[PDB]
């Protein structure tokens, strides 16, 4: 598992072409997790799926429900 | 409403309960300083070139001009250590100080009235926030309107009737494929078409894609009972 | 928003390849020590301010095939598919106009330049067809004539406005986006505020090197001189004089790095605060989101920044 | 050294001294004695050897 | 023990509050220290025994007075020092 | 969420019970 990226030689990380979300960053857009017989695999971080909203001059929608949130903000 | 807003402080408390690491950002004030006391502390038994680190000692070891040339070392070294950390709670000082003021903002905006501002209060439409105490810091729970589901609908700027373009004066123009009812932005509430709910201006010549539909006048039955 | 990102090793710049010389710096403590610690924090908030500033959604937006724009022309803002990198016409403009082995490391960014792109072409893909809805919660399909019209609202001028001078509104727009292209590609100084970031650090870590031939009181800067020429004991008198002026070096690094730290981070919470009022929604703050009624903004990457195109009345 | 306000207008270097509240010289506390706890010993030096 | 005094114990010198301890050390274990390699407990040379170190009270002193213009009476506050250790004074 | 060479802890000017008041 010695393989190559942009900050340096990373030894004992497997290569998955799929894109998960960060974990443990590393750099280059490259991050690293522990997952599948599990072990430290390296992948692109990704930046969520892919969201094509429908757009046309006579089509709006109006949303038809509501829902009541609670944001939790912590400040030193 | 009652019971989303119910529901949604129970998770608070479920959330702070299980989760401690959403308070992680007060938690590192704490580590902060530890290490700099901490640090601070460990440099006494530092030797900063001098025979020992104890005074009494080399006081105790080198005769007294010999001793002022080792003691001179020690006192030039942990004085750099005074130095360092005074120079380290001055600019940590400032980050604090920055939080403050964002806090004492966000109380004005967020809890004692309605904030405009866009996800300044937090994500969403903001209503009120509750403060909360924490320790070496504050805690703000923010209510928030936020839009849940929707549904596609067809849309026309405009609506001509008499031959005068007729424009929404609040909301917007919405049909289900029959006829054009009139709604709000953030909700679905249908609203037939009427003289209160448009205006007029200009004409159906110059507006692009206006589309034709009756508009409803309330006076008409009046002058006719 | 972003810095460049530094790693200063306080055992190879003080002692090279020196023995001696590393036993007499082990009499200082913890002094490298605190020197690493603070460097490591400030490549971490560095990285921290991309992700509080330039991803302002969890997801990615895309235009349609077919473009409608109601006549304007985004051709310019939108990035372009037919080049090797992901970048738009403006981008492309804002890359070009803005640009060792005594211990100092370079590390590379968390945020390469493609990722950033693909932030801004979700911030624009959004403006275009969810307006100011996707920012304040899940994408609303919006007609482009009613997202101006509630725009004018907003401001005091009733979108009679809009449907009536559309054309013109259009021809003032689309020939205001022109301008910008031509005033980015002729003045290269616009973006100066980038290139102070990029000269401040150059002089810094240029500065750092050149300490290390500094004689500070020593007989020869050259520790290897010091050793091949002087005793055992006379040679940790001199090794002794160079340790401890480099020790300063390092601590006037380290203090100017966690001063020009508090300052790009204050820039970096006001790119932040920008992109939520002036970009997602529209803001009602006098002089905030640039002169005249506020409209709406095109966020558009910049090298370690950001640039905003504010559209106002 | 007479009294604490004039060790106040001796830390602010000044003959007026505001209302409030200031720092001065750090209380400490002295030992009363001297303490020395050692082993037994007896026999002078090897002299001989 | 129980009181401020300098203490020399088999050429270990320094100056603080001595009392008896419920701290044990094995055989072998004599000067102990804390976590800022400062002696927090001895054993008595001569006779066995565990005594804690403490360093004896300080802190700073605030004068609390009103405007020169007002009245020249003055209350002293001693900072983390207990009633019974200001007669030390 | 939760020395002996001099370095002293100042209290702070407001209990944890008046900041709860608040």
């Amino acid at each position: 598992n010695v393989f190559q990226t942009r900050a340096g030689c990373l030894i004992g990380a497997e290569h998955v072409n799929n894109s998960y979300e960060c974990d443990i960053p590393i750099g280059a857009g490259i991050c690293a997790s522990y997952q599948t017989s599990q072990s430290i695999i390296a992948y692109t971080m990704s930046l969520g799926a892919e969201n094509s909203v429908a757009y046309s001059n006579n089509s709006i929608a109006i949303p038809t429900n509501f829902t009541i949130s609670v944001t939790t903000e912590i400040l030193p | 409403i009652a019971n989303q807003f119910n529901s949604a402080i129970g998770k608070i408390q479920d959330s702070l309960s299980s989760t401690a690491s959403a308070l992680g950002k007060l938690q590192d004030v704490v580590n902060q300083n530890a290490q700099a006391l901490n640090t601070l502390v460990k440099q006494l038994s530092s030797n900063f070139g001098a025979i020992s680190s104890v005074l009494n000692d080399i006081l105790s070891r080198l005769d007294p001009p010999e001793a002022e040339v080792q003691i001179d070392r020690l006192i030039t070294g942990r004085l750099q250590s005074l130095q360092t950390y005074v120079t380290q709670q001055l600019i940590r000082a400032a980050e604090i100080r920055a939080s403050a003021n964002l806090a004492a903002t966000k109380m004005s905006e967020c809890v004692l009235g309605q904030s405009k501002r866009v996800d300044f209060c937090g994500k969403g439409y903001h209503l009120m926030s509750f403060p909360q105490s924490a320790p070496h810091g504050v805690v703000f729970l923010h209510v928030t309107y936020v839009p849940a589901q929707e549904k596609n609908f067809t849309t026309a700027p405009a609506i001509c009737h008499d031959g005068k373009a007729h424009f929404p004066r609040e909301g917007v123009f919405v049909s289900n494929g029959t006829h054009w009812f009139v709604t709000q932005r953030n909700f679905y509430e249908p609203q037939i078409i009427t003289t209160d709910n448009t205006f007029v201006s200009g004409n159906c010549d110059v507006v692009i894609g206006i589309v034709n539909n009756t508009v409803y006048d309330p006076l008409q039955p009046e002058l006719d009972s | 928003v972003s810095m460049t990102k530094t790693s200063v090793d306080c055992t190879m710049y003080i002692c090279g390849d020196s023995t001696e010389c590393s036993n007499l710096l082990l009499q200082y403590g913890s002094f490298c020590t605190q020197l690493n610690r603070a460097l490591t924090g400030i490549a971490v908030e560095q990285d921290k301010n991309t992700q509080e500033v330039f991803a302002q959604v969890k997801q990615i937006y895309k235009t349609p095939p077919i473009k409608d724009f109601g006549g304007f022309n985004f051709s310019q803002i939108l990035p372009d598919p037919s080049k090797p990198s992901k970048r738009s016409f403006i981008e492309d403009l804002l890359f070009n106009k803005v640009t060792k082995f005594n211990g100092l490391t370079v590390l590379p960014p968390l945020l390469t330049d493609e990722m950033i792109a693909q932030y801004t072409s979700a911030l624009l893909a959004g403006t275009i067809t969810s307006g100011w809805t996707f920012g304040a919660g899940a994408a609303l399909q919006i007609p482009f004539a009613m997202q101006m019209a509630y725009r004018f609202n907003g401001i005091g001028v009733t979108q009679n406005v809009l449907y009536e001078n559309q054309k013109l509104i259009a021809n003032q727009f689309n020939s205001a986006i022109g301008k910008i292209q031509d005033s980015l590609s002729s003045t290269a100084s616009a973006l100066g505020k980038l290139q102070d970031v990029v000269n401040q650090n150059a002089q810094a870590l240029n500065t750092l090197v050149k300490q290390l031939s500094s004689n500070f009181g020593a007989i020869s800067s050259v520790l290897n001189d010091i050793l091949s020429r002087l005793d055992p004991p006379e040679a940790e008198v001199q090794i002794d004089r160079l340790i401890t002026g480099r020790l300063q070096s390092l601590q006037t690094y380290v203090t100017q790095q966690l001063i020009r730290a508090a300052e790009i981070r204050a820039s970096a919470n006001l790119a932040a605060t920008k992109m939520s009022e002036c970009v997602l929604g529209q803001s009602k703050r006098v002089d905030f989101c640039g002169k005249g009624y506020h409209l709406m903004s095109f966020p558009q990457s910049a090298p370690h920044g950001v640039v905003f195109l504010h559209v106002t009345y | 050294a007479l009294d604490p306000l004039s060790e106040t207008k001796c830390t602010l270097k000044s003959f007026t001294v505001e209302k409030g509240i200031y720092q001065t010289s750090n209380f400490r506390v002295q030992p009363t004695e001297s303490i020395v706890r050692f082993p037994n010993i007896t026999n002078l030096c090897p002299f001989g050897e | 023990k129980n009181k401020c005094v300098n203490f020399n114990f088999n050429g270990l010198t320094g100056t603080g509050v001595l009392t008896e301890s419920n701290k044990k050390f094995l055989p072998f274990q004599q000067f102990g220290r804390d976590i800022a390699d400062t002696t927090d407990a001895v054993r008595d040379p001569q006779t066995l025994e565990i005594l804690d170190i403490t360093p004896c009270s300080f802190g700073g002193v605030s004068v609390i007075t009103p405007g020169t213009n007002t009245s020249n009476q003055v209350a002293v506050l001693y900072q983390g020092v207990n009633c019974t250790e200001v007669p030390v004074a």
